[PDB]
DNA sequence: CCGGCACTGGAACAGGATGTATATATCTGACACGTGCCTGGAGACTAGGGAGTAATCCCCTTGGCGGTTAAAACGCGGGGGACAGCGCGTACGTGCGTTTAAGCGGTGCTAGAGCTGTCTACGACCAATTGAGCGGCCTCGGCACCGGGATTCTCCAGGGGATCGGGC
DNA sequence: GCCCGATCCCCTGGAGAATCCCGGTGCCGAGGCCGCTCAATTGGTCGTAGACAGCTCTAGCACCGCTTAAACGCACGTACGCGCTGTCCCCCGCGTTTTAACCGCCAAGGGGATTACTCCCTAGTCTCCAGGCACGTGTCAGATATATACATCCTGTTCCAGTGCCGG
């Protein structure tokens, strides 16, 4: 039984925090052309696919052909909520996705570093055990509390089949989990991650791998 | 102000030759001086080269024939083939009227 | 007032930026002591001639045509200052 | 004089000063005697070579949705035609920047 | 106890391919104006003492020194690639200048 | 076994005899037959003075002999000793002739 | 008009001739495809000079290419040549 | 004339023709009015600059144990001086050969 | 018939005999030193020209032929030739 | 369990055979003078303006001070590109025998470059009258920026119907 | 057997949310309009620079024969390209903290441009005369051609340097 969590499509500030957009005056131009099967595709080279820029639907010379419009077109699988053991509702895919594929984007609540310290020291001490903090930049902290997506709905591991990357679109950063290999359905979905606690460890790393002994705080 | 001395330039001919090619665009104060220096730099080459053609042959006149060879020496392949026609036409148009 | 040491004003990132505008991807650790030796002699072969042209006309101020002429002497023409 | 003054630039059909070119040829110490058809041949060449640059400056200025020329367009206009680039080899234009190019082996490979 | 997660970093060679595409498109100046203006006055105390400059003259040398260095760092790269490398070592600038004719 | 000087020394034994003479090293008639054929495109039925053919041979040889000394530094840069046709182009390109 | 047409006289710059110009320059060992690019480098130097010599001749209304027109055409490209008068 | 001709190149104590350098400046269209201390100053420099390139070619001839100066001696005298090699940078001298030099990496191991 | 052809031969030959008494010089070398002098002459004049024209004057003088030497001759020649010339120009007038 | 009848890798050095200076003769074609004579330098005077020179106004190069925030300096990590070594075989150097144009004496012929005289068309010089061209003044006035009311789209919402565990 | 009091999938009044777009404000940078003055036009006289119809004579192109250096293949074996793998340390990406470039002000004076006046250094014309250019003749400095006298490079035959691996 999932607890009550609010849903939201894209990010949002939560007070003093504010995002910055970008006009079409300095957005980096591509160099491909609307020629073949994959205009600004994945295989065919693209100076924006390489350097971690997501094209804009207008600056492209092809126009309505650049497949590198993902953090906006919102291409996902469905992946109905599955249940795991020892953690919660760890989820299993129901497609046969290839490698280099997109998975849900981590969107939440964006909060100042100083502000974050307060919002965790308020609740943590009252036995809520909040464990959703992921830094993007100094003064940027995406929080998965008040709001969220299918993105908060993830699980740590040590030998995963997906990772956390970092793109930038329209002048602002993004975070999108990707497909590292061609994983079929009937497989658990998880991503390892590195952290740096402010208090102490509370659980030895427990994944189910061969060398996944670890801890919570060590690499 | 003592009504300072005057200064001459190509700033009202560069601007005229613009409107016969692009009847809508404008030009900036900092991209005018570049064309000014451009003309005041391509003038000396074509003058000085004829000033030595007219000396290797023991003469003292700069005719309308030295300028037709200074061009053929200074300008590259396809450029030096239209300027010749421009010149030889704008003098036939002048010698009659 | 006297001066010294001011060649250390061409900092490290100031050379990295001129490099990136050139088109180089990685950079060794000893270019930063070789480029400040290439830049310090190109300047003398120009300031000497600027000072000479100024010394000739009995002035006391390096105007902005002396530099154009000193650079025109060596096939480094400059467009847009006079 | 008696009759009306028809400027010497108008007869030939130019826009450059055929009156002023003559004085500069006469007071520059290039010879002892200057002909009569020299400035008319010299101005009709200084006109063509300015048409040839303003044309390309406009053609490469409208490709950015602007209606005004700035020093960057001049360099982009000249560094791409292989005859103006040869006639203007050792020349440095202020506030011009470089052309866009990266080598072919520095692009990250698969 | 209450920690924070962190995403990956960039594989070496992307914040260096962004700077190229960013700098080959603007037109500003790339050296600090006062530090450059003091070097010019420090050099020129060896030819004639107590001479002044013109605000538009001290900015005439900076538009040439850099168009020189940028054209030299383009011929260093061709040699560094000739030797089957990616890095540019000091023993390339000397070859470039030697062939060109300065030394 | 005709005493077989070890390969790589006869060359070093004439590098130091062609650096002291002053003669010219191309055949006069096969050179003067090339000039009269290149210059047939520009103007028709010319006649060359006899001291304006010997005035081109020096320029041509003093150009090639000074291009090879700049080719022979690239081949050393790349850790070789034999010059190849992918070197001439680098020297010309760096000079600024193409 | 004895202008008996000519064909392929570039192959007169033979192999040992090029090797001698090489040896004078100080090279120890030579590849096998240089003898086809040295000709292509020479036949482009000669034209930029002969064209200018013929232009200097035409302007004077003559028919004999003398030995001062070559000196002028060479001084034109920053390749001054001492020795032959001027 | 009243007195006898006391030529101008002997008042200054030179060797080059002051009477000729002046006319050359005048009939060559370099400027309009030519001064009177110009030819004296220029002929002296022309004399000094040629009073040195021979002083080295002579010293280079006495090493072949000869007496007559030929072109090769001039090239060997010029390519070995750090100032003349900079003033005559782009100039070629007929019949001059090259300057004897060989690399360091090619000598037999 | 064969009008004439002036040169600097009889003066170079006079200069030679002050630095090397017993020495001769062949034709191919006379015909080189000739062009050398006849080349330096025009480089030195053709810049006093442009100096006089920049400063808006009409006369060439010793104050021009000096500044035209510090720009052409590099290094120590520019320090010895200048010392040379201002001896002849001084001695000439005082006569 | 390391050493001993013979046993196998590195080192040394005269000795040969070739190429590179020595000294004698010897001889020839170009270097260094002497001679006449025709230009071009030199010596004196006269007449007109370019540059040395003193005095004046005022533009613009220094000198100093304070606050902001964009950039430079330093130390941790941690993964990727430079330098060393080995092995395999393709390609240029060396020498010898055989085929082909460069090169050196002439000899003939005429095409075109250099000179000389006559003489007509053309650019410098000068005075007079008037229309193009630079300096300054205003105006507009297309371009950046916010109110700003509301317009397709999207929730929060408490409640309208479909539904059940026994209720009677 | 027939029926009821709340209770989960749907439904739209409040709202709400950014946000194409109609519509206020302020620009520093260019764009059109009048006094003002001086370089360009026109009309005439003159004295040369340059075009041209002969005319002599040097030299660049064409032919021929002959003796010999230089280009041309052809076979071999070796010294140098080229491709591949393993160890490693050096140059790149981040987080904190320190500093001095920058924008924007006030204040004092050095020296850069002009301008009116008076002298003295060059352009210029005649006569007058000697330094330098072509011609013609004499003889010696240097280029061959031999004949030695070596100095440089290459390789096979002993001697150290430890010895193959067998053993009792
Ligand atoms: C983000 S929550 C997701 C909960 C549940 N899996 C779901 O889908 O709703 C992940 C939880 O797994 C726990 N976790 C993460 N890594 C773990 C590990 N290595 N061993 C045991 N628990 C772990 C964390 O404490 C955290 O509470
Ligand atoms: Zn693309
Ligand atoms: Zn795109
Ligand atoms: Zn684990």
């Amino acid at each position: 039984k999932p607890p009550p969590y609010k849903h939201i499509k894209v990010n949002k500030p939560y007070g003093k925090v504010q995002i910055y957009t970008a006009d079409i005056s300095e957005i980096p131009k591509c160099n491909c052309k609307p020629t073949d099967e994959n205009p600004c595709g994945f295989d065919s080279e693209c100076l924006n696919r390489m350097l971690m820029f997501e094209c804009h639907p207008q600056v492209c010379p092809a126009g309505e052909f650049c497949q590198n419009q993902c953090f906006t077109k919102r291409q996902y699988p469905e992946t109905k909520i599955i249940k795991t053991d020892g953690k919660g509702w760890g989820l299993v895919a129901k497609r046969d996705i290839r490698k280099g594929e997109f998975v849900n984007e981590y969107v939440g609540e964006l909060i100042d570093k100083e502000e974050c310290m307060a919002r965790i020291k308020h609740a943590h001490e009252n036995d809520i055990t909040h464990f959703y903090m992921l830094t993007i930049d100094k003064d940027r902290i995406i929080d998965a509390g008040p709001k969220g997506n299918y993105s908060r709905f993830m699980n740590h591991s040590c030998q995963p089949n997906c990772e956390a990357l970092k793109w930038t679109v329209n002048g602002d950063t993004r975070v999108g989990l990707f497909a590292v290999c061609d994983i079929p359905a009937g497989t658990e979905l998880t991503f390892n991650y590195n952290l740096d606690c402010l208090g102490n460890e509370k659980t030895v790393c427990r994944c189910g791998a061969s060398n996944c002994s670890g801890f919570l705080g060590d690499r | 102000k003592r009504r300072k001395t005057r200064k001459e330039s190509y700033a009202i001919y560069v601007y005229k030759v613009l409107k016969q090619v692009h009847p809508d665009t404008g030009i900036s104060s900092k991209a005018m001086s570049i064309m000014n220096s451009f003309v005041n730099d391509v003038f000396e080459r074509i003058a000085g080269e004829a000033s030595r053609l007219a000396h290797y042959n023991k003469r003292s006149t700069i005719t309308s024939r030295e300028i037709q060879t200074a061009v053929r020496l200074l300008l590259p392949g396809e450029l030096a083939k239209h300027a010749v026609s421009e010149g030889t036409k704008a003098v036939t148009k002048y010698t009659s009227a | 007032k006297v001066l010294r040491d001011n060649i250390q004003g061409i900092t490290k990132p100031a050379i990295r930026r001129l490099a990136r505008r050139g088109g180089v991807k990685r950079i060794s650790g000893l270019i930063y002591e070789e480029t400040r030796g290439v830049l310090k002699v190109f300047l003398e072969n120009v300031i000497r001639d600027a000072v000479t042209y100024t010394e000739h006309a009995k002035r006391k101020t390096v105007t902005a045509m002396d530099v154009v002429y000193a650079l025109k002497r060596q096939g480094r023409t400059l467009y847009g200052f006079g | 004089t008696r009759a009306k003054a028809k400027t010497r630039s108008s007869r030939a059909g130019l826009q450059f000063p055929v009156g002023r070119v003559h004085r500069l040829l006469r007071k520059g110490n290039y010879a002892e005697r200057v002909g009569a058809g020299a400035p008319v041949y010299l101005a009709a060449v200084l006109e063509y070579l300015t048409a040839e640059i303003l044309e390309l400056a406009g053609n490469a200025a409208r490709d950015n949705k602007k209606t005004r020329i700035i020093p960057r367009h001049l360099q982009l206009a000249v560094r791409n035609d292989e005859e103006l680039n040869k006639l203007l080899g050792r020349v440095t234009i202020a506030q011009g920047g470089v052309l866009p190019n990266i080598q072919s082996v520095l692009l990250p490979k698969k | 106890t209450g920690g924070v997660l962190k995403p990956h970093r960039y594989r070496p060679g992307t914040v260096a391919l962004r700077e190229i595409r960013r700098y080959q498109k603007s037109t500003e100046l790339l050296i600090r104006k006062l530090p450059f203006q003091r070097l010019v006055r420090e050099i020129a105390q060896d030819f004639k003492t107590d001479l002044r400059f013109q605000s538009s003259a001290v900015l005439a040398l900076q538009e040439a020194s850099e168009a020189y260095l940028v054209g030299l760092f383009e011929d260093t790269n061709l040699c560094g690639i000739h030797a089957k490398r990616v890095t540019i070592l000091p023993k390339d600038i000397q070859l470039a200048r030697r062939i060109r004719g300065e030394r």
